[PDB]
RNA sequence: GUCUCCGUAGUGUAGGGUAUCACGUUCGCCUAACACGCGAAAGGUCCUCGGUUCGAAACCGGGCGGAAACACCA
RNA sequence: GCCCGGAUAGCUCAGCUGUAGAGCAUCAGACUUUUAAUCUGAGGGUCCAGGGUUCAAGUCCCUGUUCGGGCGCCA
RNA sequence: CCGACCCGUCUUGAAACACGGACCAAGGAGUCUAACACGUGCGCGAGUCGGGGGCUCGCACGAAAGCCGCCGUGGCGCAAU
RNA sequence: UCUCGCCCGCCGCGCCGGGGAGGUGGAGCACGAGCGCACGUGUUAGGACCCGAAAGAUGGUGAACUAUGCCUGGGCAGGGCG
RNA sequence: CGGCGGGUGUUGACGCGAUGUGAUUUCUGCCCAGUGCUCUGAAUGUCAAAGUGAAGAAAUUCAAUGAAGCGCGGGUAAACGGCGGGAGUAACUAUGACUCUCUUAAGGUAGCCAAAUGCCUCGUCAUCUAAUUAGUGACGCGCAUGAAGGAUGAACGAGAUU
RNA sequence: CAGGUGGGGAGUUUGACUGGGGCGGUACACCUGUCAAACGGUAACGCAGGUGUCCUAAGGCGAGCUCAGGGAGGACAGAAACCUCCCGUGGAGCAGAAGGGCAAAAGCUCGCUUGAUCUUGAUUUUCAGUACGAAUACAGACCGUGAAAGCGGGGCCUCACGAUCCUUCUGACCUUUUGGGUUUUAAGCAGGAGGUGUCAGAAAAGUUACCACAGGGAUAACUGGCUUGUGGCGGCCAAGCGUUCAUAGCGACGUCGCUUUUUGAUCCUUCGAUGUCGGCUCUUCCUAUCAUUGUGAAGCAGAAUUCACCAAGCGUUGGAUUGUU
């Protein structure tokens, strides 16, 4: 007669993520005229641990 | 049990004592739209689940065999209703039986 | 599950630690009640694959 | 104790109108001999009593046993 | 109660409105040291019953009896 | 001197080792409405009833009382099946 | 409402209308007794003699205690093993 | 309650979500009959509304067609669960390696035990004591032990016992 | 909108009697014999049983016969096959349980039949003098049978069964179907049937040791009280045991008691509560005496032992195991 775990999960209220610390969303660069038609250079300047 | 076909009985059409042929009734087909049935289907439409008792504890193991008669005068064919007491196994016109005769061995 | 109450889990109570009923749940199973294994086309050991 | 079931060749079992199957037993074959195998035979108040029935192993009651299941809350 | 499907040599299955076929059971032959295995055949019909449609039927329709499913449930 | 167990209550049975009760004061429980039935009293009586409305210096009493009559519509009764 | 049976009526002659005898069903008739008002008793619906649930429903208030997640702070002698 | 609303999700199978068992070691046997779960629709049986056709003057009735599901057919037990009897038999007796049958979906395997699980029971034997319904070791037809849980094994425990 | 799935969630139910409840059973609706005390009625989870059917004949009428059993005979033929005679008060049969009843019957066999039909009332049984069911006597039709008198509206009698609402069928050239008419449809009137077995008739699974409330000593678990089956302890008779010898010591078959330290039976007190086992501690009491004092008896030589009397003053212990008694 009670709501069981699991049930409760997607309510949110504690069993949502712990996105403080992350360093964001891990992407490709949105597609555009130099994706589709050529190449564009990029620099490796960091590898981080999110 | 066993009876005949047919028996000589009275008509209430004719006044007087008549042959009948004898069938054995069976209840109709219901009729969708009988006042009880159309009173029933109101009420059971909408929410609130079954509204009327439902039988369930059967007791008996047969039924009265009613007899259809059926007058056999070409201008009288006037039915009557004849209950007979309880069976199990009923027959109409089955093969009479002797006496005098051999039991199969 | 098995350790909890029957009020919070479909696998909960008894006076032996027993699923009581087979875990293995059809897929459209009420939320509340698909716990176990959710629509499994099989269960064991997976011998072969 | 209450409730339910069972009783059939020597053994384990099937099954209202002269009781089945397999093993077992006996006899004759085959083999030097035994076994296997082959060909035949015999073997059972159908637990006891009573009753229905023309007819009971069967159907219905009683008794002899045997076998299960209950036998809880204080 | 409704939709059906089924009843057929001893047993089952199959089948034509104008002569019910086959297999499994029984019997006679070979057959194999032999048992198995196999045909040669022979005998064998509930065409599930009753009535009607029929010149003529399992085969067309009602009266029925069982079996199996899926349904249906106001005395 | 004789007689005399503590009341209330449920109970077949209470003085009960059955329950309530320390004491005192005040409060404290079959009422009102509606509908029936029967009995009794009163008026009229095959009739009866104005209750709703209206008319009367609009009002101390009087928000009462009085009256209507081609206001008896209507209710109940006078006829049942 | 049954059973039996024979007559009668007409601006519509009819699947018309009326009548009789004998049983039986009715909360009837058979020279009225009711109506209005008051009172009492009894029964009932209402809080229904008074007090008494465990419950059910609607709408709100609480995480100052506690349970859990997150944010931001603070804290935990001296020795042993190694 | 509702919005192509929201959580997992600033996520992407080395991830989320749902279960069971519970370190290590060694193992984890047989059963898909039952109940679940799941795969396939194959002629397929049943199967509502709607739609189609027919009869009728219409209401209506009948017929044809035929979605899921259910039936039919596979898989699956580290899914839920389950894992037998009766007789005879070895040159003393006693047991029964062995042999007969009845039956199941399969008949409890490896192990372990009067165990926190054994009624009978204070079981029987040994040990511990002067004396033990206690403890330990052993036996096992075990009322009713047993394998994702069985059996062990250091370290540890305000755990139970001698 | 329609079908399926849907304890995820909702609402509800989960009979009664009862030597407490549950398990068991049905004493819950009926019938026979008894109880039952010579009218009738009369209770227990009193005793012995039965019923939810069966029958086109096992219904109706008429006729003709006599049954069970036994004795004596007859080829096969015997204990039982058929035929004959005699006796036969029913010792057979009448569907079933039992009771009653029945002989040119009510039984058996034939012949013809459908009175097991259509109707209205009255009455009896249970009874409240309500219903149902069943039954009795009539009356009115239409019939069957027999020569006829007559008999027959089911079964020789006592049992074999079912309201409202709803459905279904049958009957009246019937009534209504809403402004009128026709026709479908629907409603009605009367009579059958589909059933309620908890049988005067709800539609109904569990669990709670997580539990709750109103109560109950109307009702169990512990004391007490009645009883004493069972337990315990005695007595009477004496067939026997006791190397002989019934009775030193015992006592079979029987039979009479006592006790309330066993366990039952019951449910009178207590459910607005009498704290429920054992041990520890401590006091007192009983005697049906284990020891000790004083005695009697022996199969008492002594020693030891056994039986019995007066007798409860005094004592009746330390430990292993077990919560234990
Ligand atoms: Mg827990
Ligand atoms: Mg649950
Ligand atoms: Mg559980
Ligand atoms: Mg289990
Ligand atoms: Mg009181
Ligand atoms: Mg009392
Ligand atoms: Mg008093
Ligand atoms: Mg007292
Ligand atoms: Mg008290
Ligand atoms: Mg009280
Ligand atoms: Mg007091
Ligand atoms: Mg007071
Ligand atoms: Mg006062
Ligand atoms: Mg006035
Ligand atoms: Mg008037
Ligand atoms: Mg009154
Ligand atoms: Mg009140
Ligand atoms: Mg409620
Ligand atoms: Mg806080
Ligand atoms: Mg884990
Ligand atoms: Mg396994
Ligand atoms: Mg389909
Ligand atoms: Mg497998
Ligand atoms: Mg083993
Ligand atoms: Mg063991
Ligand atoms: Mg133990
Ligand atoms: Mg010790
Ligand atoms: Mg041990
Ligand atoms: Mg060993
Ligand atoms: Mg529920
Ligand atoms: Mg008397
Ligand atoms: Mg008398
Ligand atoms: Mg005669
Ligand atoms: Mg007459
Ligand atoms: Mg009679
Ligand atoms: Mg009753
Ligand atoms: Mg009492
Ligand atoms: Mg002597
Ligand atoms: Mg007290
Ligand atoms: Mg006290
Ligand atoms: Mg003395
Ligand atoms: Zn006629």
């Amino acid at each position: 007669g009670r709501v069981i775990r699991g049930q409760r999960k997607g309510a949110g209220s504690v069993f949502r993520a712990h996105v403080k610390h992350r360093k964001g969303a891990a992407r490709l660069r949105a597609v555009d005229f130099a994706e589709r038609h050529g190449y564009i250079k990029g620099i490796v300047k960091d590898i981080i641990h999110d | 049990v066993n009876v005949p076909k047919t028996r000589r009985t009275f008509c209430k059409k004719c006044g007087k004592h008549q042959p009948h042929k004898v069938t054995q009734y069976k209840k109709g087909k219901d009729s969708l739209y009988a006042q009880g049935k159309r009173r029933y289907d109101r009420k059971q439409s909408g929410y609130g689940g079954q509204t009327k008792p439902i039988f369930r504890k059967k007791a008996k193991t047969t039924k009265k065999i009613v007899l259809r008669l059926e007058c056999v005068e070409p201008n009288c064919r006037s039915k009557r209703m004849l209950a007979i007491k309880r069976c199990k196994h009923f027959e109409l016109g089955g093969d009479k039986k002797r006496k005098g005769q051999v039991i199969q061995f | 599950g098995v350790a909890m109450n029957p009020v919070e889990h479909p696998f909960g109570g008894g006076n032996h630690q027993h699923i009581g009923k087979p875990s293995t749940i059809r897929r459209d199973a009420p939320a509340g009640r698909k716990v176990g294994l959710i629509a499994a086309r099989r269960t064991g050991r997976l011998r072969g694959t």
